[PDB]
RNA sequence: AGCUGCUCCCUAGCAUGCUACUACCG
RNA sequence: GCGGUAGUAGCAUGCUAGGGAGCAG
């Protein structure tokens, strides 16, 4: 702040009480040279007051914005990701199982419940002991809400693979023991 | 919030006045708002008042006072110009470049497109300014024709025949096949799918896409888009490196290719050959000939709309397996010569409108002259190819400029590749015209074609000049002069043989009219590209400038390989062009 | 009512979301449009559009929140861990969940025991720790609600219980509220399936303008959204080794709860001298103010206090739709009756039976109470006053009349029975009169779940108000739980006050001139939370000290105690602070060449500042 | 990885309020 | 000699915002 339109007017001023003081004349000197002074006084105060909170509000103003801009941005982002998640997830369900379901419903309606118990591909079982193995899904097929299963693929854990060999009574003590079986439906 | 168009830096600005909301940096801002028919700038935030009931939105008097933007007359003391130091307020205020001479995009914005000069500006200017001027000039197509006459039939005359209503306070516009409406279906509700259709002279007949049966209550426009911004520009920057880049020499050639070897090399030896063609010259077989040449190669047919591709379609059953192209169609009635939306195979048979945006090698770019520089640039986007192929020629025709008012515009400034052949040379040349006999081909040299077309075989002889009487009488966009009409009938008794022609004519509606009198078949003009008759039937009717210009009559002038007449109320052609006359009844 | 026991007759698959199918722009969704509920049969949606053109972003966030589409494009899931219904699988592979130890400050163990802490035989010993858990301990946890069963109610009894607990909240004021008006504390909170994959809840506040709140909220009365709740294990200091688990709400769900009871919410927790004391502070002499509140004027004096067991997962629904009931009842003016319908079925399709998200699949949650929601702490005290009244009634009316010497109580008596039993509606006059008997002679203090009573011995020992084994028996056959009397408390001598409190027990001291109530907490409490930690940056001091100088703040009013191995956790606390200090200033002026000057952090490390807490004259 | 309530510490800002020094006018 | 206002410095109380931590249900 010094190109402002009273900084010529205080100088100069302040350059005549100079002068005047490098004379030294009267009383008037002292009192016009200091009232020259005196009056470049509300220049240096307003003009250099107000041209101090323009500035202050300018920047509020301008970081404001900023952060409206980085606010309208993440939006968008997030506007994406969600119509992506929706439409992938889309195909791997307008099938003909789903269609033949909804289509003998009277009204249109039906319960959420039934639909992945009469359309779905795949099964997975989660086994606690082998008491319970033995009373699901014994042998390579079983049958489970109303529809027969085939297996492929045993995992227990810690994400390994075993092998129906192994699953045994004398042998059930040296698994990691939940198992995971992974059945497909059967036609 | 991204780079303004004439400074490449990021704003936060847009002409809000402007038809397509440009970023424009502070000072550019400031330069453009003052000095043109703009007088608005819209922010992360409008910069208008937020007093209630205010609608004064210039740039200049509006003040700041917080969280709040105001008038000189809505203003609480604390405060400050919005304008001042010639730069208005907002984001990056500081590093933006600016620039002085924006005369030119002033006078763009400003464009109204109406004379020529608005096309020669728009067409002489650097390059996202061109993308801005091409987006801007469509966006006002559209303004223009959508609100115009509504196509309200009200009636069905009978079989392919119509009674018109139009809209009230608004003209109707051509109807013509220049002039492509699209249906809606009324219920008591909305509007069902109809699809494109063509009116001619009835009393409407209605030259339909396919079989349609309507009923009162119906209504047509002709649909549009909605134009959103471009990415990419006209061209490609050129080459001129030492490799055949990116593919695979050759072991076979069919002699009839002997004057295809020699330009193959050119094209893909650096980044594109732009190529011109007089019209029949073998282009397409060259532009088939270059997958024969190399049966490696990615070449993606475009056109200006599929009816070119259905040439390329038609020569490709001649040469190339069927198990390595697609034909792509958008979700319409054109040729099918393959599968549709098979993407990733070798072979791309589309159009601009067609392809999703993908690489190749090769784009086989067809009928450039009739593409303005927004078609011509969205391939750019779409395909980033190492090489070009624009099949085309400025010497034909344009496009279609509706806002065509005042002046004509000359085939330097039809596109930047119009002007390209004239600056730095055709860099294509085939002097091997299977096209027209010692009569046309050696004629349409000096015309315009840089004295290089020249004869095949010999003359035919029947392929005569003469020049008619003429007498002017118009009625809405064509006219119809039956003193024009007199002497084709009445000269077609001395020969019986002259029936396995077309009558063409500048003013679509002689064709329709002519035909009730004549019965020989229409066609357009403009849209007569590619399609020839041995025999062909034309009146000029007269030199204004609209048929018979020099570089544009020409499509038809080439349609005769065996008789011609060309019938002339003329002397642009007669004293310039080089066949005999003979006597008028 | 009727319908809890009708509902047991039909097959579990049709209960939850009836789905159906719509086009977005000519593709296939399937989409909820309705609900069957066991309580409150079947609603349908009243804002159904197939084949709309676009999705906005609040139909994008509506139909994310869905579990149609998560459910429909999963595998099939049978789960032989638990015998709760397991819905689907969201993945290829199961997720087994563990919790790690605590961290161990040996700096400070040292310390204390260079002063003499833990020794043979001493009062003062470390029994609060982390405990680590296994791979088993999500499902587990989860099975717990085998113990929420289908209960039916006295209905009659009800509808009297429900206006008495409605009189104990007639001095607040709610209503609806607008987007501009609610306030968030912590923005930086999770938002909870699907929605944590991509944000936090300042994402989601930021995104959605202050009219798209205000559209979604008026969305939710004509329509029901049913949402997924996640399951969480928590890692924090205990005295058992079960494992504890919280439920993370979705965001769909919170921000338009939030705008229905916020209002009322802030109004309860701004009041002083009333039975619920939610808000109120114990520093400053709050605790004396509220020890004397409840003490009021009750006759022969007794105090007492119980306990729920598995509170949070054997509550009946019957009682949880009816303290939902209880707080919409502020709304008689901003809602119409629809309104408020599809306001309470949207609450009890989000965190009463809802979907849960337990490892990486989905089950259906039978019942009970969802401890993250935006209501909890709230409906839980509304759950309590209904269980005291309760007792109450069943107190006076098991009692033989004619041997009841008084003549005002057996007209009471009479009255009670015929407002049971024979009248249909409601009586107004005898409701106050019942409600001013009970807060003369059994007064309450309410925070979420816990409770302190002052009553009336010698009517209690007659039968005239309810007792320690009415507890028992109204638990039993309405709460379908066992309550053992080792876990109640009774004391007869008014000058210690209750024995337990929020976890903290009462003296008695002589503070100034007059002598006032203090709380007080377990030192082995406060022990362990200086030996054990869960972050290994918090095993240097010197780092934080703030932490010692709350701690410190906590254990002040043992100074008080007659055992002399509980005033030196405060000493022992002040000591360690100034070794602190010592030593982070000592380490300026060798390692670099600082000198720090004590700018009056040695009032840290004296009893004045801590002592002025306890002390009546506020500083907040 | 939840919903609430209370308390301590640190920095920024706003107005307010008290108080001190200089100038001008009355 | 006093009042009013305009400036500059130091001090407190209250409110808001942001960050760090502790306890309780
Ligand atoms: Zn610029
Ligand atoms: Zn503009
Ligand atoms: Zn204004
Ligand atoms: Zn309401």
């Amino acid at each position: 702040f010094s190109s402002l339109p009273s900084y010529a007017a205080f100088a100069t001023a302040q350059e005549a009480y100079e002068q005047a003081v490098a004379n030294g004349d009267s009383e008037v000197v002292l009192k016009k040279l200091k009232k020259s002074l005196n009056v470049a006084k509300s220049e240096f105060d307003r003009d250099a007051a107000m041209q101090r909170k323009l500035e202050k509000m300018a920047d509020q103003a301008m970081t404001q914005m900023y952060k409206q801009a980085r606010s309208e941005d993440k939006r968008a982002k997030v506007t994406s990701a969600m119509q992506t998640m929706l439409f992938t997830m889309l195909r791997k369900l307008d099938n003909d199982a789903l269609n033949n379901i909804i289509n003998n419903a009277r009204d249109g309606c039906v319960p959420l419940n039934i639909i992945p118990l009469t359309t779905a591909a795949k099964l997975m079982v989660v086994i606690p002991d082998y008491n319970t193995y033995k009373n699901t899904c014994d042998g390579t097929t079983f049958t489970y809400a109303s529809a027969l299963w085939e297996i492929q693929q045993v995992v227990d854990a810690d994400s390994k693979i075993v092998q129906l060999s192994e699953i045994s009574m004398d042998n059930s003590p040296n698994l990691a023991w939940p198992l995971i079986v992974t059945a497909l439906r059967a036609n | 919030v991204g780079a303004c168009v004439l400074c490449n830096s990021q704003t936060s600005l847009r002409c809000g006045a402007c038809i397509r909301r440009p970023f424009l940096c502070c000072k550019c801002c400031y330069d453009h708002v003052i000095s043109t028919s703009h007088k608005l700038v819209l922010s992360v935030n409008p910069y208008v008042c937020n007093a209630p009931g205010c609608d004064v939105t210039d740039v200049t008097q509006l003040y700041l006072g917080g969280m709040s933007y105001y008038c000189k007359s809505h203003k609480p003391p604390i405060s400050f110009p919005l304008c001042a130091n010639g730069q208005v307020f907002g984001l990056y205020k500081n590093t933006c470049v600016g620039s002085d001479n924006v005369t030119d995009f002033n006078a763009i914005a400003t464009c109204d497109w109406t004379n020529a000069g608005d096309y020669i500006l728009a067409n002489t200017c650097t390059e996202r300014l061109k993308l801005f001027a091409a987006e801007t000039l469509k966006a006002t197509e559209e303004t223009f024709k959508l609100s115009y006459g509504i196509a309200t039939v009200r009636e069905v005359l009978s079989d392919r025949e119509l009674h018109l209503s139009w809209e009230v306070g608004k003209p109707r516009p051509p109807l013509n096949r220049n002039y492509v409406f699209t249906g809606y279906r009324v219920t008591k509700n909305s509007k069902v799918q109809i699809g494109e259709y063509t009116f001619e002279k009835g009393a409407v007949v209605y030259r339909g896409t396919t079989t349609y049966k309507l009923n009162v209550g119906d209504y047509f426009v002709l649909t549009s888009h909605t134009v959103m911004p471009l990415s990419a520009p006209t061209l490609v920057p050129q080459e001129h490196y030492v490799r055949i880049t990116g593919l695979y020499p050759t072991l076979n050639i069919s002699d009839e290719f002997s004057s295809n070897v020699a330009n193959y090399q050119k094209v893909g030896m650096q980044k594109y050959s732009t190529l011109q063609g007089p019209p029949g010259t073998g282009k397409s077989h060259f532009a088939i000939g270059l997958a024969l040449y190399y049966p490696s190669a990615r070449i993606v047919y475009t056109a200006c709309s599929h009816a070119a591709v259905d040439a390329l379609c038609e020569k490709a059953l001649k040469y190339l397996p069927i198990d390595k192209c697609s034909r792509i169609i958008p979700a319409v009635e054109c040729f099918d010569k393959f599968k549709v939306n098979s993407t990733l195979e070798q072979y791309v048979f589309c159009t601009v409108n067609a392809l999703p945006e993908t690489t190749a090698d090769i784009v086989v770019f067809d009928e450039i002259s009739m593409a303005t520089n927004y078609d011509l640039s969205v391939v750019n986007a779409r395909l980033r190819a190492k090489h070009y192929v624009y099949i085309g020629d400025p010497a034909q025709l344009p496009a279609p400029r509706t806002l065509l008012t005042k002046g004509t515009l000359e085939p330097e400034y039809f596109n930047s590749v119009c002007r390209l052949m004239k600056t730095i040379g055709p860099d294509m040349f085939l002097g091997t015209c299977r096209r027209c006999p010692a009569e046309i081909v050696d004629t349409v040299s000096a015309l315009v074609y840089d004295n290089k077309l020249k004869a095949h075989k010999d003359k035919s002889a029947q392929c005569f000049k003469m020049f008619y009487k003429g007498v002017i009488t118009h009625d809405v966009s064509s006219a119809i002069n039956r003193p024009q009409i007199g002497v084709v009938r009445e000269f077609l008794t001395r020969n019986p043989a002259w029936r396995k022609a077309v009558f063409i004519s500048p003013y679509n509606s002689q064709n329709a009219v002519a035909s009730k009198i004549l019965g020989l078949p229409t066609q357009t003009v403009d849209s007569s590209q590619g399609s020839e008759y041995d025999y062909v039937i034309f009146t000029q009717t007269t030199e204004t400038a609209h048929s018979c210009n020099v570089n544009r009559f020409n499509v038809a002038i080439t349609r005769a390989k065996v008789g011609i007449l060309c019938i002339m109320s003329d002397r642009d052609l007669y004293d310039k062009l080089q066949f005999t006359s003979l006597e008028i009844p | 009512n009727f319908n809890v026991l009708f509902s047991t007759v039909f097959p579990p698959t049709s209960f939850g979301p009836l789905v159906r199918k719509i086009f977005v722009d000519g593709v296939p969704f399937v989409v909820s449009t309705g609900y069957h509920f066991r309580e409150l049969g079947v609603v349908h949606n009243q804002d159904v559009n197939l084949h709309s053109s676009r999705l906005s972003f609040k139909e994008l966030l509506v139909y994310a929140a869905d579990p149609a589409m998560h459910a429909a494009s999963g595998n099939l899931l049978l789960d032989k861990r638990t015998t709760c219904f397991s819905v689907a699988a969201l993945t290829n592979n199961v997720a087994f969940q563990t919790v790690k130890p605590g961290n161990f400050n040996k700096d400070f163990y040292d310390f204390a025991v260079s002063k003499g802490f833990f020794k043979e035989g001493s009062s003062v010993e470390l029994k609060h720790f982390f405990f680590a858990q296994d791979g088993n301990a999500a499902i587990s946890d989860y099975d717990y609600y085998r113990y929420n069963l289908p209960t039916m109610c006295d209905i009659r009894q009800l509808l009297f219980v429900v206006e008495v607990v409605d009189k104990y909240f007639d001095c607040y004021d709610g209503g609806c509220i607008n987007a501009n008006q609610v306030i968030v504390n912590n923005l930086d909170k999770s938002a909870g399936f699907p929605f944590n994959k991509w944000g936090k809840a300042r994402l989601y506040y930021d995104s959605m303008s202050y009219e798209d709140q205000d559209a979604l909220f008026a969305y939710t009365k004509r329509n029901v959204i049913p949402t997924i709740t996640q399951m969480n294990l928590k890692y924090a200091i205990s005295a058992k080794n079960r494992a504890r688990t919280v439920a993370g709400v979705s965001i769909c769900s919170t921000m338009t709860n939030r705008q229905f009871h916020q209002k009322l919410l802030k109004s309860i927790a701004a009041t002083r001298g009333a039975t619920v004391v939610i808000g109120t502070s114990k520093f400053y002499g709050g605790w004396h103010n509220m020890l004397k509140t409840v003490y009021s004027d009750v006759e022969n004096p007794h105090l007492m206090g119980w306990d729920y067991p598995k509170c949070d997962r054997a509550m009946p629904n019957m009682l949880r739709i009816m303290a939902s009931l209880v707080l919409a009842r502020k709304h008689t003016t901003c809602c119409s009756l629809s309104h408020r319908f599809y306001r309470l079925a949207n609450e009890c399709a989000q965190v009463l039976s809802e979907m849960v998200m337990c490892g990486g699949s989905l089950y259906v949650k039978p019942g009970g109470t969802s401890s993250g929601d935006a209501t909890t702490a709230y409906a839980n005290s509304v759950f309590n006053i209904c269980q005291a009244v309760t007792a109450n009634v069943n107190a006076l009316l098991s009692t033989d009349g004619n041997k009841i010497a008084d003549k005002y109580v057996r007209n009471l008596q009479h009255r009670l029975y015929e407002c049971l039993y024979r009248n249909r509606d409601v009586d107004t006059d005898f409701v106050n009169e019942f409600y001013a008997y009970l807060r003369k002679h059994f007064s309450m203090m309410i925070l979420s779940d816990d409770a302190v009573v002052c009553f009336n011995s010698t009517y209690a020992s007659q039968g005239l108000v309810a007792s320690i084994k009415n507890f028992k028996s109204v638990l039993y056959y309405q709460n379908n739980v066992f309550m053992s009397e080792a876990k109640c408390w009774t004391e007869t001598d008014l000058t210690k006050g209750p024995h337990e409190f929020c976890s903290q027990h009462t003296m008695l001291v002589k503070q100034g001139d007059d002598y006032v109530y203090l709380p007080y907490p377990d030192p082995s409490r406060i022990l362990g939370a200086g030996c054990f930690v869960d972050d290994i940056v918090k095993t240097d001091g010197t780092l934080m000290i703030e932490r010692f100088v709350s701690l410190a703040i906590d254990a002040y009013p043992l100074t008080k105690h007659p055992n002399q191995e509980y005033a030196d956790v405060f000493h022992l606390y002040l000591q360690y602070i100034r070794k602190l200090h010592d030593e982070l200033t000592g380490h300026m002026l060798d390692m670099y060449s600082v000198m720090l000057t004590n700018d009056n952090t040695s009032r840290y490390w004296e009893p004045e500042f801590y002592e002025a807490m306890y002390t009546p004259h506020t500083v907040l």
